[PDB]
């Protein structure tokens, strides 16, 4: 069907199984002193994390104070200059002998592809943390400073009123 | 990065910039069936098909294992009848 | 003429009961 | 919107679940 | 007509790359040397 | 190879985010009638803590199951209103998820 069937073990665990789970896990721990499914109550025991700390799904694999970059910068600049130079040479190829133009085209793309690699090491979450950091920091400083400004102006008004009433005495 | 002094590209031959008709001395037929003469006047009247190449021959072209002796004898007998 | 028209009694909140099953190829 | 790009949706894809190994796992639930 | 188109596009491309080489030399003198070699690679 | 129970339970949790899946599951009588399914739903609650929450792909179902948790004391009735209510309350629920995680 369109919707896959519920998992099979879901139907094994009734309320009685839930209430008898404590004694079952106590007995299992006492006896113990891929997990084989010898009893229907085994699944409620929390599954163990794989030792390799890896998870595979759909053909793809998955697994501290914030809780020479100049070399990369100059590499990027020289790569951009070489990319412009190669673009000029490739368009010249198109001009004179376009029949073999593709011979350079993908080459240029490789440099562009390398640029993407040069982005990968530069990857930005810390920079986003920084920018959010300063925006809420400056917002709270603005709120604070307007607080002492308003309380100070109220105090100044109170002192002026006190002087006015003392003069009228 | 891709600047390779060892990689040299030669001029495409023949060069389209030059007069490709006169490269191999191929001007005679082109002049023979040229659109216009050197003065620009029309040389000959132009048309489509091969019909006018047979007009000199006699005729009115308004709309455009084996025994030969035995067949000839059969035709002779048929005509004589 | 027409004494009174009918009040709109649409029920878009009705979930419908269309059976879906021939999705797998 | 008209171009169905793979592996980038807001919600889990129905085709992703169909192609996921859970489908055959449910089919092979007897083998489990 | 095709030959005239070819010649016109060749002239256009030639002026394109001449102007591009000239300006790349102008604003980027450090890349001037390869650009001429690029011409040597093309012409 | 045969996937482990981790993979199938995680895929079930992430598929619970679909409104069509929830509507289909609640359409059948015996799914809600059987206490086994709700027992499994309450068992699934323990994935809201790390490091399990780091393995999720769509955080919305995190509330949905919790919303489904509410369904055991709110009633089946309300199944028809489920798509409308999720569409209407998507903004504030996304905001509260962001507050729970992004802050």
């Amino acid at each position: 069907s369109l919707y896959p069937p519920p998992p099979p073990y879901v139907k094994f665990f009734t309320q009685s199984n839930l209430e008898k789970l404590p004694k079952y896990k106590e007995k299992k721990a006492a006896s113990a002193k891929e997990e084989e499914i010898t009893c229907a109550l085994d699944y409620l025991i929390p599954p163990p994390m794989p030792k390799n700390q890896q998870y595979r799904a759909f053909g793809s694999i998955w697994q501290e104070n914030e809780s020479n970059y100049q070399y990369k910068i100059q590499e990027l600049r020289k790569l951009l200059k070489s990319l412009l130079l190669n673009y000029l040479e490739l368009i010249g190829v198109l001009s004179i002998n376009p029949d073999m133009y593709e011979r350079k085209v993908e080459n240029i793309r490789t440099i562009l592809v390398n640029i993407h690699h040069l982005l990968n090491e530069y990857r930005q979450s810390r920079e986003s943390l920084i920018m959010l950091l300063e925006e809420q920091l400056e917002y709270k400083r603005g709120e604070i400073r307007e607080i002492e400004q308003v309380c100070k102006q109220v105090h100044d008004k109170l002192t002026s009123i006190q002087d006015t009433l003392r003069t009228g005495s | 990065y891709y600047v390779d002094p060892e990689t040299t590209y030669t001029y495409q031959q023949p060069n389209p910039l030059q007069d490709l008709i006169s490269v191999y001395g191929l001007d005679d037929i082109s002049r023979q069936v040229a659109r216009t003469n050197l003065d620009g006047t029309k040389a000959v009247k132009l048309r489509k098909s091969y019909k006018n190449q047979i007009a000199d021959l006699s005729g009115k072209f308004s709309t455009i294992n084996f025994d030969w002796d035995l067949c000839s004898s059969v035709l002779s007998q048929f005509e004589r009848s | 003429p027409s004494y009174s028209p009918t009040s709109p009694s649409y029920s878009p909140t009705s979930p419908s009961y269309s059976p879906t099953s021939p999705s797998y190829s | 919107k008209g171009a169905v790009g793979p592996n980038n949706f807001i919600w889990p894809a129905e085709d992703a679940l169909r192609r996921g190994m859970l489908a055959m796992a449910s089919l092979h639930s007897k083998e489990l | 007509r095709s030959n005239q188109y070819q010649r016109g596009k060749m002239h256009g491309l030639k002026q394109l790359r001449d102007s591009l080489a000239d300006k790349i030399v102008d604003e980027f003198p450090e890349l001037k040397e390869p650009v001429e070699d690029i011409i040597k690679r093309t012409s | 190879p045969l996937p482990t129970r981790f993979e199938v339970e995680l895929e079930f949790i992430q598929s619970l985010a679909n409104i069509q899946y929830v509507t289909y599951l609640l359409t059948q009588q015996q799914i809600w009638k059987s206490p086994n399914f709700k027992n499994y739903l309450k068992y699934l609650e323990y994935w809201c803590n790390p490091p399990y929450s780091q393995c999720i792909v769509y955080p919305n179902c995190l509330f949905i199951l919790k919303l489904l948790n509410g369904f055991m004391e709110s009633a089946l009735e309300g199944l028809d209103e489920l798509p409308k209510i999720i569409q209407l309350q998507g903004p504030q629920w996304m905001n509260e998820m962001v507050e729970r995680w992004a802050n």
